């Protein structure tokens, strides 16, 4: 019988669970939404987590918002490309999280997040 | 220096040299003390234990002043005839209690000391009630000159009776049974004490067709009607929502149990029905639980007082010759503490202080129970014009029923009414005087033959 | 049949010994003394009637109605042991005759004019049997035992409490100067006195304010939850639940109300109000003893007991048995399981004289208060075991060296009984040893040893089995 | 469906289906939030959302309640709920529950750094 | 030990020795279980999933008390005639439910099992509701007899009219055939059960109307009319 | 041939997401996760209280086995073919998806439908 | 006269006024949880206390709660095996508070809780 750990193991939504991506990993995520037709895009965050600190009605957290790396990559038909933009951001960033999500704008919502950096000792 | 430890209670209050302040409420309380007790020691753990003090010597004392504050037994002495039983007097200063709350008064007086060891008995008889803490209440929501200004009825008791059987009764027999009576002759009928909102009949079906015979029975006679309509019920939203209701109906006397519904709803009730023009009818049920024995309890004068205060503008006050105990002198001194303005101090009936009510309305006395119209005389004689005389099976159980049954109490009511004013002596005269109405009265003639023998004569358990 | 005006014995309709009660009929253990010349049962049929449906003559209208339906009626007179002219008269009650949800209205019934009878020398009501059918219908406790617990996370010991003093007297802030020293210093409670509402030397806004200050400031300081009892008992409803308001928008854990001075229509309408806002209750039965104390005449505290647990509340005083205030020692344990547990059988050792199932309504705590000190604490740990209060008024604040000493003294005596107990000792036999041995590890505790050690309040009860 | 399915006439009625045209629809507020508004207020995206009933459905207290909730959400789930005949009952009132669910909800989204719920 | 994993629900929630208690809910249930499954295993899945069990088993039974919660399938017929068909009756106590929520009684008796796989069919037929749990209901707001008392209407059936067509009459001629319905006779007429407020009548208008239609045929006929 | 006996126009309605809830174990996985999409909340009681370690190596074992079967469904694995050999890779990951697994290999609900198109 | 101390002496419930307990004491309470019939659980936590961060309504508290380690020992009849456990406990979170629970599930609550190990400096 194993315990569930109580520290050490803050999540960060879809993905989290499995081992940490390899490069290999990312590239087969990003190949899925180009694939889908979503448009990827980056965000970046010093904080990694929700918090409350403005309210605490229902539905209101902060932190749920991370800041936007450039512009969503209209267009964009490479994962290599994408890539190269998550390069460049932890090189700008490297004491942030950085993340990658793909929406679809007809039905208006995002269909893929995760996480694809965590800055060192995070 | 603070000295930690136990040390007797009357070290510190049992006070024999104290003059009382004409703001001070006094107690006189029947003690009776455990053996090997000294009644000074009783007298001091009462007074201290119902005021400021515990059992052991507390520093935070030195925080405050006992001199200010402090209950104090301040004469003790012994009742004669009495084995080991003595009357304590303690004084109060009046910053112990909460403005307008007989329940922090009742609380701090005999919240406690009731249960204590060192005692084998205790009894409050009276209470000394200072005008400085009276005037912070709002007493009776009308009283019993504004209640005759609003009825428009003067010069005799008002006539009332409660419906039977007491409980199981559906609303609209509730309704027949009450026009029946009203429309006989009686100023008002009522809700039984017990009921309330039952599966046999509820409260609002009851108020509906109560306020129908009601009025059905005032546009038939002329007179002025009412049905105490009992608002007493399980939480304070449920009393107030059957109170808006008699209010909407436009009735013009609802009822309330004060002491099962308790002060706290009680008061609250008074100061809805001052403000929308109810009369307030008290029904003193469990009293009795109380105040029936002389070595312990509280004395139903206390009570009395107790109501005056909360707000009622009736009170049950017994009856002497009827079915339940009274004592005639003690009963003759509480309804002056119920009705008049200044009641001096007189120990024949049992009035241990001069009570001064400064203006505080008086209190109607009703009297009820097992009584019939042989008693008519009696019950005249005894309280007077200010007063509800109430007959339940003296009308209901009238041979030709309600409407007559109500018509012989309102002769015979009338008939003592009539030679009183001539000069009668209702005394001495009363059986005459009944004997001469029913020569024009049928209704009256056969209510005096089914109840001719019917007296209750037993030893009262409480005697001055 | 017709009707026939007149006077006829009570016993004719409302004595009835052969009737067999029903499980939804409420039933009444009643102490009578007739007057001399009243046989026992027209004493009985006449407290049955004028509980119920009748009156002292004959009405019409009786037979509008079924008395078969509705009558009260006295099934089985009983001598009193002992006594030439007293019996126990059991009456049965039809379910149909009471109000949902309101003890106000079932005291108004059984105890309403009954005790004032002429026919009687006295009268006192020993036990109620509350149907199921009839206990569904109130809330009870607003909480109740384990979930008070739970709230609190207190677990394994006695809960231990004290009431400020002087009892009056003392202004808000020095009220909550008390409270912060005595919750320091290990207890879980502190509490208004009964009769501290609001008044001239102390108003109870400004009382509630430094008692939340003084409860956040030890909570902080010692990691436990802490509560004081503000006493929300008013003159009125609408000032009562106005002050329980205010404790709610504090953040409070737990109020006080006084159930029989302030009446059971408040009591009912706070423990709903106390249920619908998350706060903890606790019932104080202040003027418990005008009514209860004689074995002659009155209530059994025992019937009050089971009125409060259906009216509402999460702790009741319950005596101590050992203190100042009398409480004979297995008519105690009687109620104190009437108060806490789901079915009690009767047990006329115990004065239970009908077997009570609560379905399942909530346990109320009982609370152990009055004179009692540290030398006490095994016989009441004995007695009430861990789902009590044990409360120490005078026992904190008059320790030698103050409140929080006070409060140490008391929360070691009771933990090191808690620690024998469960380790197999027998509290009623070594425990002035545990005590003794406690005093090696704490100075507070053997202080206040030192202080009490010659105190104890030993008289005979006034009411006896 | 308010009376025709008793007739005598009838042996049988089963209402299969119903073309509810746009022109009554628009008069109802319809879902308070929707499938694209809660992923947005809960910041979920990608994957299937994950709940679980505590249980058993009925007798536990609300601090089991609470202590089942907890120990569920700080593991992985999204959600857990009360089962749907767990409403307020002697064994565990609502209120209670509600509070110590309460905790749990916050407990585990303090833990696990991901927004928890339980209905 | 809490052994974790699947066994059969009659293990613990088939009950045949069981006397229920005056305070019990019980419930007679007509079951159809799929092939395969016996008897007993159906009446006990239908208890289980009605009250406290689930699929496997939980850990957290022992933090409670099954013996005190569980409902309980106590007995099982055969049906005379019906082929696969059986009554099994099921104890419910009276802790498991809200009082005064018919809603909450409903959410546990018939909320997830008539769905089981494993059966085929299941109908509720009776439910026996003891006295403890209907005290906690209001009932009837009047009932029989105070609504006969505040009518005036003794010694027969009262009359009633629904009136026609269904939908599509104006307030106004909702009010013009309650008033001739009610003063030729009958005591009540009504609203049909769809006529709620809706474009060709609104609420508040035929409410006016037809209290118009009320007072006028009462005042015309000397008798206490009515129009729900 | 789904039931659809006329076509809906919602005209922007929001959307309600369906939840699959009652006898469903960590091998169900990868067939929820087909048949419904992402649009969808999985609830699993029996399924995380029934784990032989507990509630939260329960809720654990739930959520390695969906981000395992999403991750795989996302790289192109057909899961209603391979879903049994997507849990059993995440097995070697999670000893409490291990754990789950083994409890519930054998249960499945077979049973004829009721209601049939 | 002596001053009861303000700081250093932060308490755990019921036990936590007497002298540190030594192996023998646990062992002697948890055979009274046993002999009781009581089930055994234990539970741990890096925070010792309760506070109010998300709401200060009445009777809510943070902080109640801690983690449980494994399960409730249904069936155990061993105080050593219990001992055992708390010795596993603080191994794997040497940083943290382990308290011992015992509960009666026909009562269904707690009947005893104490503190049985806390970590080097509290
Ligand atoms: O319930 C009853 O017995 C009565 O209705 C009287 O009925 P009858 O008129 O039929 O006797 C009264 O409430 C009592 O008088 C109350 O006693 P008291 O006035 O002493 O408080
Ligand atoms: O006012 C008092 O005397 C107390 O505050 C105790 O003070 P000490 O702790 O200083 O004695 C309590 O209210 C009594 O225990 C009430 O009696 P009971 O519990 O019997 O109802
Ligand atoms: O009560 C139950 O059985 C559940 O809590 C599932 O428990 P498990 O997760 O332990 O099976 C759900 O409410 C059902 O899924 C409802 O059925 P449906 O979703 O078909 O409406
Ligand atoms: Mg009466
Ligand atoms: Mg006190
Ligand atoms: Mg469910
Ligand atoms: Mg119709």
């Amino acid at each position: 019988m194993q315990v569930w750990p109580i520290e050490g193991i803050k999540k960060f939504e879809t993905l989290s669970y499995l081992p940490p991506l390899t490069v290999e990993d990312l590239l087969k995520q990003i190949e899925y939404l180009l694939r889908s037709k979503w448009v990827p895009c980056l965000e970046f965050s010093k904080v990694g987590f929700v918090y409350r600190e403005n309210h605490r009605s229902p539905g209101y957290y902060d932190g749920r918002y991370w800041t936007m790396w450039k512009l969503p990559m209209f267009g964009c038909t490479d994962a290599t490309q994408v890539l190269k933009e998550l390069e460049e951001a932890k090189k700008a960033y490297p004491d942030a999280f950085v993340r990658i999500i793909g929406f679809d704008n007809v039905r208006q919502v995002q269909l893929i997040s995760f996480i694809a950096y965590k800055p060192p000792g995070c | 220096g603070f000295k930690a430890g136990v040390k007797d209670y009357k070290l510190t209050y049992y006070t024999p040299e104290y003059e009382t302040k004409d703001t001070d409420i006094l107690a006189a309380f029947r003690v009776t003390p455990q053996p090997g007790v000294p009644p000074e020691e009783a007298g001091a753990a009462v007074a201290a234990e119902s005021s400021t003090g515990t059992w052991t010597t507390v520093w935070t004392d030195g925080l405050t002043s006992l001199d200010r504050y402090k209950g104090r037994c301040y004469h003790i002495e012994p009742v004669v005839g009495e084995d080991n039983q003595y009357i304590a007097y303690v004084a109060y200063p009046l910053d112990l209690f909460e403005e307008g709350s007989v329940t922090n008064m009742f609380t701090s007086i005999v919240g406690n000391v009731f249960g204590f060891k060192a005692l084998r008995a205790l009894r409050l008889e009276d209470l000394r009630i200072p005008p400085t803490y009276s005037k912070t209440f709002q007493g009776p929501p009308h009283g019993i000159q504004v209640e005759r200004d609003k009825l428009n009825k003067y010069g005799r008791p008002l006539l009332g009776c409660t419906i039977k059987p007491k409980l199981g009764l559906s609303a609209k027999n509730y309704g027949r049974a009450c026009y029946e009576c009203l429309r006989g002759g009686l100023d008002f009928t009522k809700d039984d004490e017990n009921v309330n909102s039952q599966p046999f009949m509820r409260w609002r079906d009851r108020f509906v067709f109560c306020a129908e015979a009601i009025y059905k029975s005032q546009a038939e006679t002329g007179e002025i009607k009412g049905h105490y309509l009992n608002a007493t019920a399980g939480t304070c939203e449920e009393m107030i929502k059957r109170a808006v209701f008699a209010r909407e109906l436009g009735v013009p006397i609802v009822m309330h149990d004060y002491l099962t519904g308790g002060f706290t709803a009680n008061t609250s009730l008074a100061h809805y029905c001052r403000d929308n023009g109810l009369l307030l009818h008290i029904h003193r049920a469990m009293h009795a639980v109380i105040d029936r024995q002389k070595n312990h309890g509280m004395h139903f004068r206390v009570l009395a007082k107790a109501l005056r205060m909360s707000g009622g503008d009736h009170i049950h006050a017994g009856t002497v010759v009827g079915k339940l105990e009274g004592e005639r002198e003690m009963t003759l001194g509480f309804v002056d503490l119920l009705r008049d303005d200044f009641i001096e101090k007189d120990r024949a009936r049992g009035i241990f202080f001069t009570q001064d009510w400064v203006s505080m309305p008086g209190v109607i006395p009703v009297a009820s129970g097992g009584i019939h119209v042989w008693h008519m005389p009696a019950l005249t004689e005894i309280f007077g014009d200010d007063s509800v005389l109430q007959f339940g099976g003296g009308t209901l159980g009238h041979p030709w029923g309600n409407a007559p049954g109500a018509a012989a109490n309102r002769v015979a009511l009338e008939a003592c009414v009539q030679a009183r004013n001539e000069g009668r002596d209702l005394a001495r005269e009363g059986n005459e005087i009944i004997r001469s109405a029913c020569k024009w009265s049928p209704e009256l003639a056969a209510a005096c033959e089914i109840w001719k023998a019917i007296k209750f004569e037993f030893e009262p358990v409480d005697k001055l």
